[PDB]
């Protein structure tokens, strides 16, 4: 009581260290009286105009706390006085009343909301200010979103101020309403989501101008994304309207309604489960599409393959179709000019093939084209490029273990290249190096036989590297090259003598050091005792040192 | 395993419900998740660490719902993914190497993509418990704000920097939305935010004055995130240069208008008049204007002194560009420069070569500068005459083009983006002791007497939400105080009005 | 030869009720306090810099520091005085 009083006194210092003190103090009082609650938000509101800026976050952040405990009565005119000051001509009192509201409603019964939203409705639809209908749409959103299933009374009165909205000169509006319409939908009744359906569909129906149908495909993206399975029972009459959108000549409407199409796609699987076909039928007829140059469009690229890679990575039961007729063309486009679409195309051949984890033999009938095509692609000066081919190799080799049998020879100088050139970074010589040993592992010991001598330099190299990852890997790499020079479970014709010396001297470097990393240190005694235990009959008076 | 003992779980409760009482559901439950679960343990966190290593979620899932019946018995699995991502961060920021240092995407979009990674995971396998997601954000707290590149730089606030410098590279000259809601996700476990806000004001003050933005609606945004981010005074701060852009379009509009009354300019003119208070801006050096701009000049000193008197203006030269025309060269062509390059581009027309000591004086452009400028004007190929000596003599080179129609030699000179790095760098570190002066003061403005824990206490929870204070410094601000006598000593302090 | 045909230029403003020049003390607005100049260099002088206000009017730090342990009002100006710069 007392106490109260004084904090309450020294507000009005017309000092700025005792008003920021005194509201601080209020504030750490009220984390930890009927009469003395009426004058704390009496002085908050006006510190809320204070000139100093310091006292307004102070004033501002205090309003959290406050609405828990002083009573529901208060909170009632503490948002008729923030709603009132939104409206407000004066520019400062809009923007500070703002953050007021969105902390009220974070730190927050249902009554304050039914006000709120009163006055939100009211203020959405004043065309002729912007400033108003970005925050207030900023605000419902807000609102919606979060204890938003409350105000099940209002849903109809919400909707229908937001649709006109759809059509606002002002770019930045579309783009709120849209979010605001989803938060809506994410929780509301049967009646409220036909009535927007319909409204979309007839508002695609008569197309008025271009950026209006943008507008409308962006708002169906939307509400798919987020409704998901309650917008699968209207694709019927939904996909027939878009592909005859897609055919319109303007390139940003192409994107659009292929990113449409990929929502379709993956949020609900068992309503567009007829409309697959053409929907592949016309990302791969647009992955194609470049109207300019022969052998500003790679948008549509990249959605097309985005669109491919959300197909495949869903339907697991059209393996015999993709094999049949997606991957002859991702394949076939390895040489997009455009880095962008080029890592779309990797991506989406990579999901396939992890899918894919009989359509064995039909890949094995593909590996040919595959391995012409990324011959070609790993001489590229690019890093990036360069890096998703071993990653493609290594998805390929695991998938089927012995599939580079017969082109061990094309891709041997490949990896050579990649290891030992100097603008090569590191993450580049670590993925090289991992898709080494996994070839070194899956394939029969006779193969590499003639190109031990260009691989041992390159890995002995990269074994002396300063940076300890590219160590750990290389030795990695030098206990499975060890297994293969001279195996001990077959026979083999193969002279390993000269490489004896080679491999044992950079592997005791790293024996003996005492300052290396942990893994440095437990890989070279794994590949010590490997070469101990396959090639220590050559090894001369090192062995007892050793 | 996993899925066995899964099997018999459910097989227990169907048997106990079908044919024996129903008294024995807790015991017979409580002993086969003993025998079944319990004693496994050591296994279970061996197992853990392989299945973080090699991505496998549902594996991780079923672990996670059969070690949630033991009391007690989810805690290591919440040190071992703490320990797991921490390391993950590091290696990954790691490998980037040195070009981390100079480049802010790559920099960023590693902790995003470790960010983003885990973040899925906890969501997807562990139920988006409360114990995983704070041992995440420990973790990204922890990884963030110290790593390689900070070790390489000496310092914890180039992280700040860095995510600044890749902002403004976003908003520089559909998606973009996405990618600024992961770096506001990223803002919220950096230390020192002091520093981003002061380096992202810098850059928003060029990007202003310039006009070299990408559009309005993303600055909107940026300035909308900021304001729930950042608190109420930045948001004001950022709003003057706006305001002061807005009234500087339309005191140009109308001397534009005004303009046509007397004889037109020869050239076109624009300009950008700023408070000098509001902006970071800085004096420019002495500088001797070129003799065909010296009308535009006079013009608008008397037109702004008729609209105000009392303001007077301070021009700044090393901000200010422009566009030259030239028919001396094999063909015409336009370029754009600089108010400097203009000034010793300009100096000599007809006269082929100069003499650098001797053309210093005519421009009056400071010594250390002119070199500078020189270094980026030869760069160009467009003069000719790598140390430089002042009795050097500088002659044009004739019949010199290039393919483009147009050719921009408005570049950043070398050593300027260094320099401003550190200056504000050392700006930073004055703020941080001018506001801990202040907040001391309100302190014992407020409390008469105090002690010097509980200074130092009410000091770190004002100050925490921009930096954590140092407590030397703090000490050292408490004896700065004491000679400038605001405070004076009584382990015990006390105001003295 | 060379012709212009575009320039943009930048340019700030202030009060010119200065002569560039503090108020409170008559001293150049550059050089130190007649405080930091009378005593003898310490860490004190080693925190001397200009310090501007949201009403754009300069002062010293030191000077404006002073001022205000007793006032509130900014000096040349009635209105409440507010940092916005150093
Ligand atoms: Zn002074
Ligand atoms: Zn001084
Ligand atoms: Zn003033």
């Amino acid at each position: 009581s007392y106490h109260i009083s004084n904090l309450l006194e020294k507000m009005t210092s017309s000092d700025k260290d005792f008003r920021f003190m005194a509201t601080n103090d209020l504030m750490t009082e009220l984390q930890k009286d009927d009469d003395s609650e009426r004058k704390v938000v009496k002085m908050i509101l006006k510190l809320l105009e204070d000139k100093n800026g310091e006292v307004q976050n102070l004033a501002v952040k205090c309003l959290g706390p406050l609405v828990s405990k002083v009573k529901e009565y208060q909170v009632e005119t503490i948002v008729d006085t923030l709603c009132t000051n939104m409206l407000s001509d004066k520019e400062q009192l809009r923007d500070i009343s703002s953050i007021g509201l969105k902390t009220v409603i974070g730190e927050l019964a249902a009554n304050v909301c039914k006000k709120i939203t009163g006055r939100l409705t009211s203020a959405i639809a004043k065309q002729e200010d912007v400033s108003v209908q970005l925050e207030a749409l900023d605000i419902m959103a807000d609102m919606l979103s979060r204890q938003g299933g409350l105000l099940v009374n209002f849903h109809p009165s919400i909707l229908t101020c937001l649709l006109p909205q759809l059509t606002s000169p002002r770019l930045a509006v579309r783009k709120r309403t849209i979010i605001a319409l989803g938060h809506l939908v994410m929780s509301c009744g049967n009646i409220v989501f036909v009535d927007l359906i319909e409204h979309l569909l007839s508002e695609l129906s008569k197309n008025d101008s271009m950026s209006t149908t943008r507008t409308y495909i962006q708002c169906i993206a939307a509400i798919s994304r987020q409704a998901g399975h309650r917008i699968g029972e209207y694709l019927e009459k939904i996909i027939p309207l878009v592909v005859k959108f897609c055919n319109v000549d303007d390139d940003e409407l192409r994107e659009y309604c292929i990113q449409a199409f990929e929502s379709f796609v993956r949020r609900c699987p068992k309503e567009v489960y007829p409309h697959v076909s053409t929907i592949i039928n016309i990302c791969l007829k647009y992955l194609t599409y470049d109207p300019n140059y022969n052998y500003m469009s790679w948008k549509v690229r990249r959605a097309a393959a985005k669109c491919l890679d959300a197909v495949v990575s869903t339907r697991h039961e059209m393996l015999p179709e993709f094999y049949k007729t997606v991957s002859p063309a991702l394949i076939s486009r390895f040489k997009e000019r455009e880095e962008n679409v080029k890592a779309d195309v990797f991506h989406a051949y990579l999901s396939l093939l992890k899918q894919t984890r009989t359509p064995l033999t039909m890949l094995q009938s593909q590996v040919p084209n595959i391995v012409k095509a990324l011959h070609k692609q790993m001489k590229e000066k690019s890093v990036k490029t360069r890096q998703c081919c071993f990653n493609m190799l290594t998805e390929l080799v695991n998938v089927l273990p012995g599939a580079l049998t017969q082109h061990i020879p094309v891709l041997v100088p490949g990896i050579i290249f990649s290891l030992n050139d100097k603008s090569s970074s590191s993450n580049l010589k670590i993925d090289a190096l991992s898709c080494l040993y996994v070839i070194l592992c899956n394939h029969s010991p006779q193969v590499f036989h003639p190109h031990v001598q260009a691989l041992v330099p390159p890995v002995v190299a990269c074994v002396g590297d300063p940076f300890y990852k590219i160590t750990s890997e290389a030795l990695l790499v030098t206990q499975q090259l060890v297994k293969v020079i001279r195996p001990l479970d077959q026979p083999s014709s193969f002279d390993a003598t000269p490489y004896i010396k080679d491999l044992f001297t950079c592997t005791i470097k790293r024996l003996k050091a005492a300052d290396i990393d942990q893994e440095v240190k437990e890989r070279a005694i794994s590949c010590m005792g490997q070469i101990i235990c396959n090639l220590g009959d050559n090894l001369g008076s090192d062995l007892p040192n050793t | 395993y996993m899925k066995k003992a899964e099997a018999r779980l459910l097989e227990e409760q169907r048997r106990v419900q079908v044919y024996l009482h129903e008294s024995t559901q807790d015991e017979l439950a409580r002993k086969c998740e003993q025998v079944l679960i319990e004693k496994h343990l050591e296994i279970f966190h061996t197992e853990f660490q392989n299945l973080l290593d090699a991505d496998k979620n549902e594996d991780l899932g079923r672990m996670y719902n059969l070690v949630s019946r033991i009391q007690d018995g989810l805690g290591e699995l919440k040190k071992l993914l703490e320990t797991h991502i921490h390391n993950q961060g590091l290696a990954a920021i790691e490998k980037c190497g040195e070009a981390a240092l100079n480049d802010p995407k790559m920099y960023v979009q590693t902790v995003l993509d470790v960010h983003k990674k885990y973040n899925a995971l906890v969501m997807s396998a562990f139920n988006n418990d409360a114990g995983f997601v704070a041992a995440l954000d420990k973790a990204c707290g922890r990884f963030i704000n110290n790593n390689a590149v900070t070790k390489m730089a000496q310092s914890s606030s180039k992280s700040p920097e860095l995510l600044a410098r890749y902002c403004d590279s976003l908003l520089k000259k559909a998606e973009l939305e996405d990618t600024l809601n992961q770096v506001m996700v990223v803002f919220k476990y950096i230390e020192d935010k002091d520093v981003f806000q002061k380096f992202y004001a810098k850059m928003l003050a060029k990007r202003l004055v310039h006009q070299n933005s990408a559009s309005d609606d993303a600055e909107a945004s940026m300035i909308s995130k900021l304001k729930q981010a950042c608190g109420f005074e930045y948001t004001s701060k950022l709003q003057r240069m706006f305001q002061d852009i807005g009234v500087s379009k339309d005191l140009n509009e109308q001397f534009k208008k005004h303009l046509t009354n007397s004889e037109p300019l020869d050239l076109d003119f624009s300009i950008q008049v700023l408070s000098s208070g509001s902006w970071p801006f800085q004096q420019s050096c002495t500088f001797a204007l070129p003799s065909e701009l010296e009308r535009s000049y006079q013009r608008f000193t008397a037109f702004y002194a008729s609209r105000h008197s009392g303001r007077k203006l301070t021009w700044l030269y090393q901000l200010s560009k422009g566009e030259l025309v030239t028919n001396c060269f094999k063909n015409r062509y336009t370029l754009q420069a600089s108010t400097f390059q203009m000034a010793i581009l300009l100096q000599y027309n007809t006269e082929d070569a100069y003499t650098v000591q001797q053309l210093t004086d005519s421009t009056q452009i400071k010594m250390d500068i002119l070199a500078q400028v020189l270094q980026i004007l030869l760069k160009s190929k467009l003069l000719v005459l790598v140390e430089l000596k002042p009795d050097t003599l500088i002659k044009l080179y004739l019949g010199y083009k290039n393919k483009k129609l147009r050719v921009n030699i408005n570049v950043p000179m070398k050593t300027e983006q260094k320099q401003e790095q550190e200056t504000t760098h050392k700006n930073i570190e004055e703020d941080r002791k001018l506001l801990i002066q202040a907040a001391i003061v309100r302190i014992m403005k407020m409390r008469k007497v105090l002690k010097h824990q509980q200074l130092l206490g009410e000091v770190l929870t004002q100050l925490s939400s921009r930096f954590k204070p140092r407590v030397p410094v703090i000490k050292k601000c408490i004896d700065i105080l004491i000679e400038k006598e605001y405070l004076e000593r009584v382990d015990t302090y006390s105001y003295l009005a | 030869r060379f012709e212009v045909k575009k320039w943009n230029a930048v340019a700030l403003w202030a009060w010119d009720i200065v002569v560039d020049n503090c108020a409170i003390c008559r001293n150049h607005i550059m050089d130190l306090c007649i405080e930091c100049q009378a005593n003898q260099a310490s860490a004190t002088s080693e925190e001397c810099t200009v310090a501007w206000g949201v009403c754009n009017h300069a002062f010293h730090f030191h000077c404006i520091s002073r001022w205000l342990k007793t006032r509130q009002v900014c000096p040349l100006d009635n209105r409440e005085w507010e940092f916005q710069k150093y």
